[PDB]
């Protein structure tokens, strides 16, 4: 990659699939070597050697080199060290939940434990950041009512938390998106659907402009366009 | 912790387990006072339809409706108020009557333009003819009965002993008993004003009889919740107990390697 | 003075008769508040 980086400095790319395995490659080694055994039994280099990967890559004045990190997370507990630790080295990350996968949305990405630095009011602008806010704002409620929607049923619910939970319900399942590359396991043909499209179909969700067709309407399928179709579909 | 943070929330929905279990035996205790209420009730009620059949019971309206203050009775209250907004989509802009503040809350929502009457601390008690004939006083007085052409009053009718469906029915107004052909299947002289008389007793009678099968179905519709609610919790118990014993024996994993650790050096 | 007033005025005075029982009490003694509400705001809460 540093070849690309530097001496030919063209844009690169840059994939890396498992770095946990650099972590843990390093843990096996370390208590061979002599190392005293740090918490959960990880190499007490394993700072430094997350760092040094880390910062050997970069996007130097000289390129500019895009890297796509997957971290398996043992457990899948995030308080685990290695994976806390690579938390610290990622600028944006999309931490995918094994309950979000069993909820049967792929891609499984949990929605309240996604970050960029990228998503800002500046950077993407008022009105994409207006309807990321109601986006999370929605789901969190949704998350907080989950105790008492199992406890007791919805309808106990206030009524207009009952809207909001319904409104919920369609977000979660709209997120949906079919992939291509997953068409195989799918079944499904995959659909890519625009930026500024996006930004479109979740503001009218949003707006519950939409929100009057099933909720299986918005299961397992693209955009807004689609949905609609999707709803005539579902009708015959 | 972990194991405090999992044991006071277990704790929690022990406790809420046992306060459902509490609340659904004590339902079933009330309830059975309300059943043989809504019996004696439905008995005084036909012999007023006695009348009102033979007579031929042909006919702004008034829209009265039922439901208590307190909430928790299922969806008897919401299923109620679903049922009001349908027939208040019919009717131009009636005045609804609420009797107990759940169904109010929501029919508020619905529109605040039609709400023009509503009271306030029946639910709480089993309904009396005391509280019949004092809501039924104003009534007349307050909304001017007469005026509407057409009374109807919701309530729900408490279909199976494990079902409730929201039901309503009309009440006849006094116009109603003056336009039927009931001088034809009984007899007054004219000195009493039968329909002025007849009208207001059976204003708070038909009514009395909405709120006892009302009330038993609310009490009914109670029971049957929280059985559902204990067993939604007993759920919980299980999956947080899971938790639980996963969470112990994680700490005493976590805690001893770390004395192995010292040990080793 | 709605006729039906009137007879439940007499009920109540009825158990007025050495005799009694809870039940009846309880058909002699209930409370609630009428509150009126506009095409909006209530007037303020009037006790049954």
């Amino acid at each position: 990659a540093e070849y690309f980086r530097d001496e030919e400095g063209q844009d690169v790319l840059l994939f890396i699939d498992n770095i946990f395995r650099f972590t843990q490659a390093g843990s096996e080694v370390s208590a061979l070597l002599g190392r005293i055994p740090s918490a959960v039994g990880y190499q007490p280099t394993l700072a430094t050697d997350m760092g040094l990967l880390q910062e050997r890559i970069t996007t130097t004045k000289k390129g500019s080199v895009t890297s796509v990190q997957a971290v398996y997370v043992p457990a899948d507990d995030l308080t685990d060290p290695a994976p806390a630790t690579t938390f610290a080295h990622l600028d944006a990350t999309t931490v995918l939940s094994r309950g979000i996968s069993e909820l049967g949305i792929y891609p499984a990405v949990d929605p309240l434990d996604s970050k960029s630095r990228l998503l800002d009011a500046a950077v993407v602008g008022q009105e994409h950041y207006d309807v990321a806010s109601k986006v999370q704002e929605t789901l969190q409620t949704y998350k907080s009512l989950q105790d008492i929607i199992a406890i007791l049923g919805m309808d106990e619910l206030s009524e207009q938390d009952k809207l909001t939970v319904e409104r919920a319900r369609k977000i979660q399942r709209f997120l949906s998106q079919p992939f291509a590359v997953a068409e195989v396991f799918t079944g499904i043909p995959g659909k890519l659907v625009r930026l500024k499209d996006t930004v479109a179909s979740f503001k009218a969700v949003l707006e519950g402009k939409y929100d009057n067709i099933p909720e299986h309407a918005f299961y397992m399928v693209g955009g807004i366009e689609d949905v609609v179709a999707k709803a005539e579909k579902l009708a015959a | 912790a972990t194991l405090k943070e999992v044991e006071m929330r277990l704790k929690s929905i022990k406790n809420i387990e046992k306060i459902t279990k509490t609340m659904k035996i004590v339902a079933s205790t009330r309830l059975s006072k309300a059943e043989k209420a809504k019996i004696s009730a439905k008995k005084m009620d036909e012999a007023e339809q006695l009348f009102y059949k033979n007579a031929e019971t042909k006919n702004k309206e008034l829209i009265v409706a039922i439901t208590s203050d307190k909430g928790l009775c299922g969806s008897i209250h919401s299923q109620l108020a679903k049922a009001v907004r349908r027939h208040l989509n019919d009717q131009p802009n009636a005045d609804i009557v609420t009797i107990g503040d759940k169904i109010k809350m929501q029919l508020l929502r619905t529109h605040p333009n039609n709400i023009k009457l509503s009271i306030n601390g029946i639910g709480k008690d089993a309904p009396t003819f005391q509280e019949s004939a004092l809501i039924a006083d104003k009534l007349l007085s307050v909304m001017k009965a007469g005026t509407y052409p057409k009374i109807s009053i919701f309530y729900n009718d408490p279909v199976s002993s494990l079902s409730f469906e929201p039901s309503e029915k009309p009440i006849f107004n006094a116009k109603t008993i003056e336009q039927s052909p009931s001088f034809g299947k009984f007899e007054i002289d004219t000195d009493a004003n039968v329909p002025r008389d007849l009208f207001e007793y059976t204003l708070a009678n038909q009514m009395l009889t909405a709120m006892a099968q009302g009330y038993a179905a609310e009490i009914s519709a109670r029971r049957n919740a929280m059985d559902n609610a204990s067993k939604n919790a007993g759920d919980m118990i299980n999956r947080y107990s899971i938790l639980y014993n996963r969470t112990r024996q994680a700490v005493i994993t976590n805690e001893l390697v770390d004395i192995i650790t010292g040990a080793s050096s | 003075i709605s006729y039906a007033a009137y007879l439940n005025v007499a009920a109540q005075a009825i158990r007025s008769t050495e005799l009694q029982t809870a039940s009846v009490l309880n058909r002699s003694q209930t409370d609630a508040f009428y509150t009126q509400y506009k095409n909006a705001s209530e007037p303020t809460p009037i006790t049954k």
